[PDB]
């Protein structure tokens, strides 16, 4: 495989110091000029805290559509004008977007009555004043208002909670040039502001929302191999055998009488047909990288409500200590990660990492503390920042010993987590799971060995190591926020900078969580925690 | 499964005639010919020994594998001193 | 992505020393007193020669019933009594376990004349003295002797010992704590101990599996890419493509009369309907890793036999010469390792290897020994041990170098061999085949260049560089075996301490198997091998 | 079998016509196949004799009938009149090489009368 | 034709089977056969390749098509990506073995997408 420079026509060939937005091909994508996003092109700015930093494309305006498609300040032009009749717009558009019509006229929608949810109750009757309905256009009360009701239950970590927490006030989203984390904005807005998510627009069949492959378009992959678990697990295996026999599976059946052979990702996160997917979870850890046992006697009833879901097909006793097993599991893997997490530790306040925080690139914030910090449990001038604050959690923009500490707990360990909990055993195991962490454990260690040896050579020689310039910028990191922040806003940081008060600020956790766990504490007799 | 058992026919000869009264080995199987001088045996898949003896002190052998379902016929000449009157 | 530290109840969180199984939320799973398995909780000690390390959760009791369920000093307790009829046992269990009795009611077992194989058949009468049915209790000659006999005649690396020797002995099981390698125990048990594999209960339908996918719960991943070579290639297209069309697989029919479009996994393994699914396989090389040219004179019966089942669809010189294409790429594969050891077994003889095994946390066995050695053809000072044993072969607590071997070989290799058998070109090439072994290669030369160039640089300075604490102890180290028997048995082995005959002791080598090879050696006048 | 029958239909058509003709084809449980009179290994096939076809299992009673047969019989012809035929043993083969065709048939092959 | 069939039904089953079943055994007035494909001597047997398909007579329009793929098409894969192919030619044949089964196809073989 080469880096082919034949064949295409020439006069189509970027040269050194040429745009890259020109059009031209630039060989590996080298050597152009970087032009970054069309900053005239009419669209929406992001909703939230971090909304004057939040670089966006006009794609967006479709993914949290109420404030960023249908604020009239904000609406895109559309050629056709007029107000239409229900008739028009479906004759019209049968021909100008066929698929979309041949989808609605399989709805439900078409057929209701007295009076069919089209597209113009969907979408407006004014061709010049068109809306994109979210999560709030469908959850009318007139409508349903009891799924919107039902997902909102949902805290963080959820669908209720997936754009405007995680995804509006996405460090990394924020940092980066967008585009680079535009695959951010698509998959995390859609569960909370949009509902045709699951249940495919303009069709919006509860029987294909049923299906466990639905699930897999945003639950897989580096962080999170939600589907991968479950595809693989003999539950998965059951599925893939059996899913189109109609005998085994049937998914014209509402999830209240789902009498599969096998589990679904619904039949176990959507009880009963319970929108709030996070109903019956025991605690949030953080996708898995904090740990818990959720085992304990202090989370006895939200275990038993498991063991509840599995009785189904299997004895109390077989599902309990296989969840036990998951426990042991998730216990075991942060034993191993506090061990990887000492030697990066050690690193640090040694002084003997290379290079220092101070050395590398300044965060989102514009800020050098370290990556692995955690306000909660460390605070010292080694990790910087402010007492209780927390470093920015990343992969990039590190030393390898803190990028290796990221993709253990951040990929490997989660990989245990989800694994044992969808009955993928490979999955805890050998496909990056325990043994994954085992591999990055040694990678951490001769990182560090090997940073060992060089200082302590570099100071019997006289050497004063003087990090390289590549730590501090480069072609990627001159685009991010950090170094922005240091040459504009010297003296401040981005929480400066953006004063307004976070999506943490208004969300609690509900009376009944916090009341449950001090009944609990009390109970066993266990100490309270801390700030 | 079943695994289809060999068939192996041995038949005895005297320079061109059937021995009448040999006794064929083959593994633990034994035959005492008629007036074929042919035995057949029905084995499961391995490596056997045949052997043919004859009352006159003549004596061949043959050493044959045999898979699943095979068919084989075996001819051995114990030469004219196997030759007997009546 | 953070490690979010807000939001949950704080009375939760947890904090430095405080216990790992309080089940208070520690984030990344960092500072907390790692309290260990639940060792008062009612189970079983695993059988074997390792007993007495086998350290076991309570889920254990299911995966060999034998030993760890059925015995009166073992069993678990139950919050049911009396001594049921049939009538009864599918009565309460209806509504109890759901889907357990719309498996058993579906299975042909329950419609059994003029008895039927019920609930009681398999588990019993008495509601407190339950058993669990193993391989041992289908496989009784009043029932399914046939396929539980022809199973057993598989020999090593088969569903006939992949429990017995596999796991019973299994290394690093023992060495770590369970929960570490649970998933390893749910994995290796299944196929030699219970029958419910492939066609699962309490349905037991021979249509099911009779499917590809069935194999996939267990033959993925990391170190057997069997699946996934499958699946990608060109028979696992026409099968995912074809699989639901009933005029091109009709999963009805018994293998023996199975006229598929294209082949399934039991089409090919399990020819016949033989549960012996070993019977076809040439030689084992140990996943894959020990190196064999399959297509030399020596077994031409074997691969002539491989070639009558490529035969039905198939020319037989497509097929042989296809095959023979997969023993040259086996073999250009272990030319590349051949590499890649040298490099590693370098700087053992060189002693530059950083560090040597001397320096590392003590093996399962409690012994120095290198990683890679293996008995059969390393011995000397600098390898450790006696003479023709070998050390521990992992990927954990060791060198990187030692670690990109282990994956080289054990991962990568087993790539092209299983990847190339299945017709998966990617699977050989790009997608972590031969190209993966190229890039660990490079990776491992660049971490013997800096391994000397370094130890050569504190020799000239005049530096002893002392290895790290982090490779002698840490948080998990500690917790193997290792530690455990340097400490408490000074002057003994695992070994030492293990007596009793193992699983290779007592289980030989088929005699027809033994008799083929002198047979074929003596054929073509190749002389034998060593002790 | 399934084999024989198959490449043979094509390579010597009449053999399989008249096999398919055949009382031996038809047979059960088991037929009597080209495999049970030839053999299976194609390296190792034989041709069946009359002792082959007069098998206890199979037709011994007509081979031992017809082995009832003195001197000049279709017992004897082959191993007395033909093995031991002076003018055959006199002459160059192909002198006399029609009595070999012609005389080993009764005694030797159950091809005779009832064509294979 | 019919001794192709007759023989491949049982020596390669899955051929016919597919062969059977495809539009090719039901053309009229003449079939597309095996010996259509592959030719009527076995001592002289040919492997159709994409320009046997393609064949004014046949199947010119989707070769056609094909063929006016550029660089890094259906049309070059073989003749250009791996006939050139650094790393194959570098290596011994084996280490990129899966590489000719690969790239040759689409360009070379017109069972790819739709298998014989
Ligand atoms: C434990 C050792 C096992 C017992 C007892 C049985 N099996 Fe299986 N099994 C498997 C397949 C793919 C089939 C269909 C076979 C075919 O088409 O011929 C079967 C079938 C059976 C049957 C039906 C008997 C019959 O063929 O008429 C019985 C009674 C049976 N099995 C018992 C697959 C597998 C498998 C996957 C690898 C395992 C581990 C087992 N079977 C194990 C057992
Ligand atoms: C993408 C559009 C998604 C689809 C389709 C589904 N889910 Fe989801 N889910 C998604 C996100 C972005 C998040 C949370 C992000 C965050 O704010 O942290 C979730 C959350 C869940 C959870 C809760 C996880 C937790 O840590 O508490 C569950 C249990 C869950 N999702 C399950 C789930 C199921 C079963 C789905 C199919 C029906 C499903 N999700 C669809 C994104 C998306
Ligand atoms: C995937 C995680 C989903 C998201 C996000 C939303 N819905 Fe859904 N919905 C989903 C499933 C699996 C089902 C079938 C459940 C069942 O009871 O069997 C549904 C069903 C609905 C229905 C039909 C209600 C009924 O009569 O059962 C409606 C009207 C509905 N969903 C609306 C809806 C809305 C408004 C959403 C956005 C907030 C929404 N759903 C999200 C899966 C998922
Ligand atoms: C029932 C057998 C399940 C099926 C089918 C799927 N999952 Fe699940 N999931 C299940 C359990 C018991 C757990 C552990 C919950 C606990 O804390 O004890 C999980 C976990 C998740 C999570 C994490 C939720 C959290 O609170 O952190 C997610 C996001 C999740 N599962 C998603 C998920 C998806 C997408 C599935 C379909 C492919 C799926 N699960 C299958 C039980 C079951
Ligand atoms: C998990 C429960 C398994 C399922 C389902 C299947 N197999 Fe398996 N197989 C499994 C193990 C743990 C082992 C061997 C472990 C060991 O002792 O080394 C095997 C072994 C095989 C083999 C032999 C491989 C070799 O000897 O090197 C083959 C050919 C094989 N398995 C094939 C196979 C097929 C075709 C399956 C589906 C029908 C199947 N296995 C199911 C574990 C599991
Ligand atoms: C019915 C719809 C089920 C629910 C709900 C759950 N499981 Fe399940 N599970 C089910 C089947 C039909 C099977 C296959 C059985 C077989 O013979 O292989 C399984 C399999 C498992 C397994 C693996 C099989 C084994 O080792 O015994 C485990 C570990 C398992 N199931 C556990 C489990 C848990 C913990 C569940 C709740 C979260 C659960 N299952 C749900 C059917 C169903
Ligand atoms: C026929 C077309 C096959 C199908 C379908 C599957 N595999 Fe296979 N497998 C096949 C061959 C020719 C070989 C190599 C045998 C040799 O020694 O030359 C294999 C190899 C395996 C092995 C390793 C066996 C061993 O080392 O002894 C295993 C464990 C295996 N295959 C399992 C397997 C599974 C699970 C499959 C379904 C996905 C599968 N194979 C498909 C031929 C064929
Ligand atoms: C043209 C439309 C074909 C007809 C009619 C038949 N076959 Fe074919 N065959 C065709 C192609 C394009 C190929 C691939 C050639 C290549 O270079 O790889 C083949 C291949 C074969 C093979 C060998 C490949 C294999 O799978 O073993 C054989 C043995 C073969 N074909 C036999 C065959 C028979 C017996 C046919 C009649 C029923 C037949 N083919 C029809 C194209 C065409
Ligand atoms: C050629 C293949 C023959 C066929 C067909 C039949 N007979 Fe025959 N017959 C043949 C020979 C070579 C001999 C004897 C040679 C010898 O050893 O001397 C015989 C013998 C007989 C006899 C006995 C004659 C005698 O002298 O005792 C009879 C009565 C006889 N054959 C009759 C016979 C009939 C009725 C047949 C048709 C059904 C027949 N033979 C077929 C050669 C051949
Ligand atoms: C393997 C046999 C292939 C199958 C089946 C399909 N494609 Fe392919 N495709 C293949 C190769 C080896 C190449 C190009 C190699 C090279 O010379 O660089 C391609 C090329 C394409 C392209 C063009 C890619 C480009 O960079 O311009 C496209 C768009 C493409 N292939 C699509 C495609 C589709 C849709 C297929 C299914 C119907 C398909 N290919 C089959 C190899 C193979
Ligand atoms: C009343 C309801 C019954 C009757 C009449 C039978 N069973 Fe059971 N069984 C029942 C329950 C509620 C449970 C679960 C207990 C718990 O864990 O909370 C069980 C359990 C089993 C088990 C599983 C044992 C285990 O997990 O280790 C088996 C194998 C079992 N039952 C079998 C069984 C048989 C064979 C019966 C007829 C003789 C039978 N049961 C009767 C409830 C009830
Ligand atoms: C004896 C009694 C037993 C025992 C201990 C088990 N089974 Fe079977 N099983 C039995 C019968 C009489 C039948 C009916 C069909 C027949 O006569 O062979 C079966 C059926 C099965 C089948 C086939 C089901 C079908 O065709 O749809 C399977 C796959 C099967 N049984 C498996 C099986 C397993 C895995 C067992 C142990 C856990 C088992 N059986 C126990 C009789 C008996
Ligand atoms: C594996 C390799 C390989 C084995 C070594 C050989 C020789 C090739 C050749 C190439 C070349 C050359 C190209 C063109 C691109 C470049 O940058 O040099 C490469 C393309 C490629 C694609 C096209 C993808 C696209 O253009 O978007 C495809 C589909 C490839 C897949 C095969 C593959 C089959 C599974 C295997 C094995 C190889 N390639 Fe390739 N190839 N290839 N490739
Ligand atoms: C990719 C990233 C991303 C782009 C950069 C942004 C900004 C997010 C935001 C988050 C945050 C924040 C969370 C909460 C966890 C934490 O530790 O900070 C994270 C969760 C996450 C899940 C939930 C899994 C669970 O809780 O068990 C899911 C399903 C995610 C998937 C999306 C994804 C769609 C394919 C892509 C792209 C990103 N995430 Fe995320 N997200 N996410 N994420």
């Amino acid at each position: 495989v080469e880096i082919i420079t034949h064949w295409v026509p020439h006069e189509v060939y970027g040269m050194p110091g040429e745009p890259d937005n020109s059009g031209k091909v630039f060989f590996s994508g080298l050597k152009a000029k970087y032009m970054g996003y069309p900053k005239d092109a009419q669209r929406s700015p992001y909703p939230g805290k971090y909304s004057k930093f939040w670089k966006t494309l006009p794609a967006y305006r479709y993914y949290i559509p109420d404030y960023m498609y249908n604020r009239d300040e904000v609406r895109p032009s559309n050629p056709i004008k007029g107000t239409f009749k229900l008739e028009q717009c479906v004759a019209c558009h049968s021909v100008m977007t066929p698929g979309i019509v041949r989808d609605y006229n399989k709805s439900a929608h078409s057929k209701a009555e007295p009076a069919p949810t089209g597209c113009d109750t969907c979408h407006g009757n004014n061709h010049q004043k068109l809306t994109m309905p979210s999560s709030k256009a469908c959850g009318t009360a007139e409508c349903h208002e009891t799924q919107y009701n039902e997902q909102g239950q949902g805290g963080i970590g959820s669908h209720a909670s997936c754009s405007s927490f995680a995804q509006v006030e996405c460090a990394w989203s924020i940092e980066r040039p967008p585009g680079d984390t535009a695959g951010c904005t698509f998959c995390h807005t859609s569960p909370e502001e949009r509902c045709s998510t699951c249940h495919q627009r303009h069709q919006f069949d509860p029987a294909v929302a049923r299906r466990s492959e639905q699930c897999k378009t945003c639950h897989w992959g580096k962080d999170h191999r939600d589907w991968e678990a479950y595809d693989i697990g003999l539950h998965g295996t059951v599925y893939q055998v059996n899913k189109w026999d109609t005998e085994q599976f049937d998914f014209s059946k509402k999830l209240s009488d789902a009498d599969y052979v096998g589990p679904t990702c619904q039949y176990c996160h959507m009880r009963g047909g319970h929108h709030n997917v996070q109903r019956a979870s025991i605690v949030y850890t953080s996708m898995g990288m904090s740990m818990a046992d959720r085992g304990a006697p202090l989370w006895k009833e939200k275990r038993d409500r498991w063991v509840s879901i599995c009785d189904d097909c299997h004895s109390p006793r077989f599902a309990r200590e296989n969840l036990q097993a998951m426990d042991e599991s998730v216990k075991d893997a942060s034993l191993k990660y506090r061990e990887t997490f000492k030697v990066a530790e050690d690193l640090l306040i040694d002084g003997v990492l290379d290079p220092m925080p101070k050395d590398l690139c300044p965060d989102w914030s514009g800020q050098h503390i370290w990556s692995l910090k955690i306000g909660a449990y460390h605070d010292g001038e080694a990790y910087g920042g402010t007492t209780g604050e927390s470093g920015e959690f990343r992969m990039s923009n590190c030393t390898d010993v803190e990028r290796l500490c990221f993709e253990s707990v951040g990929y490997f360990q989660t990989y245990i987590y989800k694994g044992m909990a969808h009955g993928s055993w490979n999955d805890a195991t050998y496909s990056d799971g325990s043994f994954g962490m085992d591999r990055w454990l040694v990678n951490v260690k001769q990182n560090a060995s090997r940073a060992r040896r060089l200082a302590a050579l570099e100071k019997k020689v006289g050497i004063s190591w003087q990090p390289e310039q590549f730590w501090k910028t480069g072609e990627w990191l001159d685009q991010l926020t950090g170094p922005y922040i240091v040459k504009n806003h010297p003296g401040k940081t981005i929480f400066d900078l953006c004063p307004d008060p976070g999506w943490l600020d208004t969300h609690h956790a509900p009376a009944e969580e916090v009341e449950y766990i001090e009944r609990k504490l009390k109970e066993l007799g266990i100490t309270a925690g801390s700030h | 499964y079943d695994v289809k058992p060999a068939k192996l026919w041995v038949t005895a000869i005297a320079i061109g005639t059937p021995i009448v009264g040999a006794e064929i080995k083959v593994g633990d199987e034994e035959c005492t010919t008629g007036n074929n001088g042919t035995c057949v045996f029905e084995l499961r898949p391995g490596t056997y020994a045949i052997s043919v003896h004859e009352h006159g002190g003549q004596s061949a052998h043959k050493e044959v594998s045999l898979e699943e379902g095979n068919i084989l016929f075996v001819s051995l000449d114990l030469g004219a001193k196997a030759r007997h009157p009546s």
